RNA sequence: GAAAAGGAGUGGCUCUGACGGGGUCAGAACUGGAACGGACGCGGGGAUCCCGACUGUUUACUAGAAACACAGCGU
RNA sequence: GGGGGGCCCGGGGGCGGACCGCGCGUCCCCGGCCGCCCCUGAAAAGCCGGGGGGCCCGCGCGCCGUACCGACCGC
RNA sequence: ACCGGGAAGGGGCGUGCCCGCCCGUCGAACGGGGAGCCGGCGGAGACUCCGGCAGGCGCGGGCGGAGACGCGCCC
C-alpha cells in the first residue's frame, strides 16, 4: 500500500525547511538515483559514484557526465553541432 | 572465575595492527595472541582483479616457485587480458599490412 | 562458405604457457565429445642475436600437443609441412615418442631457419607495447 | 616438531643428522633430535625392537618409562 | 529505404519462424569456422576487437557479413527476444530468401 | 500534531493451544484485607498571545536569550 | 541452469609439540552484499613480479629504555 | 638577520669507458615496519633469566595439463 501521498522520497527531511526546497529536491535526488542505459554496455546499469562520475555496473566502463544526470542538455546540442561541423570540413 | 587481562603490547592505544585473540594455554590460563593484518594479493594491471594463483602472504616469506605463474604475463595480466593483447597486436598487423 | 581448420594452417596460440605464440596445425581432430581439437606443432623458443666475433645459442625448441581449437586463431599464413608422415597417435600418452619427435622436429626446424624459410612464420609478434 | 616415516629416520641415522635419540614407553614413541627438527615415530615394542637391533653405534639411545 | 527496411523486417522474421540460426559470438564464431554459416549479422555497438575478430575470420570464410543499424536491444526486438544480441548467425534460411 | 485528550488489564498456582531443542505469543479454571509496573526504574495535561523558522553557538568566574550562525534571497 | 574442475579464504580438524555431550546470548575480528556524499575518506622506506637485453653442516646478530606510582598539576 | 631552483650540483666500476637535472641518516616510544611461544625459579626483574620448542636476517666449508593452473643474477 502506498505509505506517502505527495512528499515521496524528501520524507526523509519530515516538517523542516520548506516547501519550495523540498518540491526541488525531489526532482535532483529522484534523478541521481535513477539508473541510466550504459551507451556501450547496451544495459540500463549505469549508477552515479560521484558528482560528476558515472559507473556501468555491468561492464565496467567509467564516463564523465552531469552532476545529477548522466547527459545534460548542453552537452546533447554541443555534440550535435560538433558532428556537424566535422561532417562539413569533410568535402 | 575472573578472565580479564592486562594489555600485550607497549602502549594500549588500539589501532589496527595491535589486535589479539585469546586463548587457553596448558597451565590453565588466558593468554593473548597478536592478529596479523593480512596483506592482499598482487591485483591485474588492466582490470584491478585477484591474480589467481598467489597466497596471501609476503613476497619476502615465499619461495620463487610460488610467487610466480606459468604463462607469459603470469604475474602481471589475468590472461583474459593477455588474449585481448595477442588479439589486438594480430588483428591491428593485418589491418596496418595489406589495406 | 568453406571450413578454415586444415592441416597445413599456422594459428597464434592464446593459451596456456605457450600463449602468443605461432603454431602449424599437423591433423585436425573429429568432434565426437569433449569438445574440437588438433595435433600442433610449435616453435616453444626462437635463436636468438649472432655476432660476427653458437649451437647453444642457435638451436631451436619445439613443442607437440593436442589443443581445443577455441584456443586458437587461424591466419593467411602457410607451412607446408613434412610432419604427416610421422605417426601422429603415438605422439599422445605415447612420451617415449613424444620426447623423440621433438627432437627430430627441432633439427627440422632450424633447417628452415638456417635455408630462410617462411620468414613470417619464424618471426616473434610484439605484444603490449 | 614434526613427524617421520621409518625409512626416512634410518636416512637420517645413516647420514649421522640425529644427536640422540629416545624411547618412551606408554605404542612406543621414538624421537630424534636433529639440527632443525624433532621427529617423532610411533611404533608397537615389537617394530622398536628391530629397529634398535638396527639402532646406530654413533648414535646415543636413551629409555624413558615413569 | 522504407522498401528495404521492412523486406530485412520480413526475411528476419521468416528466418526465425522457419530457419536455421543461432544468437551469441561463441556459436557465431564456431560455426564460422565450420562453414555452415550463410549469413552473419551483427549490431552497431559490437565491441571493436570481437567485430574485428569476426570480420577476419569471415574473409578467410568467405561467409558474408552485414550491419544491422540499431543497437543489440534493436536486434534482440528483431529476433523477437528480450535480452540484447550483438551477432545472429544465419545457417539455412527456410522459407526466407537473404535477398539483403 | 500524537504518548494528543482519555479509558481498561497486569500477582500466585493448575492447565491448554500455535511456531522447527527453544523461548515467545494467545486462552481458560482456581485462589488471595477489594492485591499485583507491590522495592527499583519511570511524561502531569489542556485553551491561547509575543519573539525567533528549524538542529547548532555564546559573555571560563553574576547575562543561554528575543543576541550570533544558518540554508534561501539580492546587490 | 545442469554435470565436472581451478584459485584465494586472519579458520577448523588429525598426527606431532605433549573426561563426555547440548544450547540461547554477549564481546571481538572477519565475509559477501546493499545504502550515502557540491564530504569520496595519507605518504614513503622496504620487498617483489613482468617485458627486452646482457650475462647439508657450522658460526653470528652491535647501541639505548626496562624498578615503582594516578607517589602527577592545583603552595 | 630575513627571503630563495635556474647553479659547470654524482655514481658505477676494472685500467678506461659508460649512465646521470636540481635536498635533508630533521619531523610519530598510537601511523608504515623481517621474525616468539609454553613451563619454571627470586625479597625486589622478566615476551629480557633458566629449561624446552621454533622463527628471521646474514656469513663460512625445464617439466606436466584441454584449460583455469600445477611442479641465479644485473641494467
Ligand atoms: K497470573
Ligand atoms: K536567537
Ligand atoms: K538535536
Ligand atoms: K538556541
Ligand atoms: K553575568
Ligand atoms: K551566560
Ligand atoms: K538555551
Ligand atoms: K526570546
Ligand atoms: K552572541
Ligand atoms: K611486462
Ligand atoms: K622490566
Ligand atoms: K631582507
Ligand atoms: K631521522
Ligand atoms: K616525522
Ligand atoms: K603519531
Ligand atoms: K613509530
Ligand atoms: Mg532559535
Ligand atoms: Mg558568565
Ligand atoms: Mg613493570
Ligand atoms: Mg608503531
Ligand atoms: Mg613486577
Amino acid at each position: 500500500a502506498k505509505r506517502t501521498k505527495k512528499v515521496g522520497l524528501t520524507g526523509k527531511y519530515g516538517t523542516r525547511y520548506g516547501r519550495a526546497a523540498r518540491k526541488q529536491l525531489l526532482k535532483i535526488e529522484t534523478s541521481q538515483k535513477a539508473k541510466y542505459t550504459c551507451p556501450f554496455c547496451a544495459k540500463d546499469k549505469v549508477r552515479r559514484t560521484a558528482c560528476g562520475i558515472w559507473t556501468c555496473r555491468s561492464c565496467s566502463k567509467t564516463m564523465a557526465g552531469g552532476a545529477y544526470s548522466l547527459h545534460t542538455e548542453p552537452a546533447n546540442a554541443a555534440r550535435a553541432t560538433i558532428r556537424r561541423l566535422r561532417l562539413a570540413r569533410e568535402d | 572465575a575472573d578472565c580479564r587481562v592486562t594489555c600485550r603490547f607497549h602502549s594500549t592505544y588500539r589501532t589496527r595492527s595491535k589486535i589479539v585473540r585469546y586463548k587457553r594455554t596448558p597451565g590453565n590460563r588466558l593468554t593473548s595472541l597478536r592478529v596479523k593484518k593480512l596483506p592482499n594479493a598482487p591485483h591485474c594491471a588492466e582490470t584491478g582483479k585477484q591474480i589467481h594463483g598467489i597466497p596471501r602472504v609476503i613476497p619476502q616469506h615465499l619461495t620463487r616457485q610460488q610467487r610466480k605463474v606459468s604463462r607469459p604475463y603470469g604475474g602481471k595480466l589475468c590472461g583474459s587480458a593477455l588474449r585481448a593483447h595477442i588479439l589486438e597486436s594480430f588483428l591491428n598487423e593485418e589491418n596496418q599490412a595489406l589495406r | 562458405s568453406q571450413p578454415i581448420i586444415k592441416p597445413g594452417l599456422v594459428c597464434i596460440v592464446l593459451q596456456g604457457r605457450h600463449a602468443g605464440k605461432k603454431a602449424v596445425i599437423v591433423e585436425a581432430l573429429p568432434h565426437n565429445e569433449r569438445g574440437s581439437y588438433a595435433i600442433v606443432a610449435g616453435i616453444a623458443a626462437l635463436p636468438r642475436r649472432i655476432t660476427n666475433s653458437a649451437v647453444c645459442r642457435g638451436r631451436v625448441r619445439s613443442f607437440v600437443k593436442c589443443m581445443n581449437v577455441n584456443h586458437l586463431m587461424p591466419t593467411s599464413c602457410r607451412l607446408e609441412n613434412n610432419y604427416k608422415d610421422f605417426i601422429s597417435t603415438q605422439t599422445v600418452a605415447d612420451v617415449t615418442k613424444r620426447r623423440e619427435i621433438i627432437e627430430t622436429v627441432n633439427k627440422d626446424f632450424q633447417r628452415r631457419i638456417l635455408e630462410h624459410r617462411d620468414t613470417w612464420f619464424f618471426t616473434k609478434l610484439p605484444i603490449d607495447a | 616438531p614434526n613427524t617421520i616415516t621409518e625409512e626416512n629416520l634410518m636416512k637420517m641415522i645413516a647420514d649421522g643428522r640425529g644427536k640422540k635419540l629416545v624411547v618412551k614407553s606408554c605404542k612406543v614413541k621414538l624421537k630424534l633430535r636433529t639440527a632443525k627438527y624433532l621427529y617423532t615415530l610411533t611404533v608397537p615394542n615389537a617394530d622398536d625392537a628391530k629397529s634398535i637391533v638396527k639402532g646406530c653405534k654413533d648414535k646415543v639411545e636413551v629409555q624413558y618409562v615413569n | 529505404t522504407k522498401k528495404a527496411q521492412d523486406s530485412i523486417s520480413l526475411t528476419l522474421t521468416l528466418v526465425v519462424k522457419s530457419g536455421k540460426y543461432t544468437l551469441g559470438t561463441d556459436q557465431a564464431i564456431r560455426n564460422i569456422r565450420d562453414g555452415k554459416a550463410q549469413l552473419v549479422f551483427m549490431a552497431n555497438n559490437c565491441p571493436p576487437l570481437v567485430k574485428s575478430q569476426v570480420d577476419y575470420l569471415c574473409h578467410l570464410s568467405k561467409t558474408p557479413v552485414r550491419v544491422f543499424a540499431g543497437s543489440s536491444r534493436e536486434l534482440g526486438i528483431a529476433v523477437g527476444r528480450q535480452f540484447n544480441v550483438s551477432i545472429m548467425t544465419i545457417l539455412e534460411a527456410g522459407d526466407a530468401d537473404l535477398t539483403s
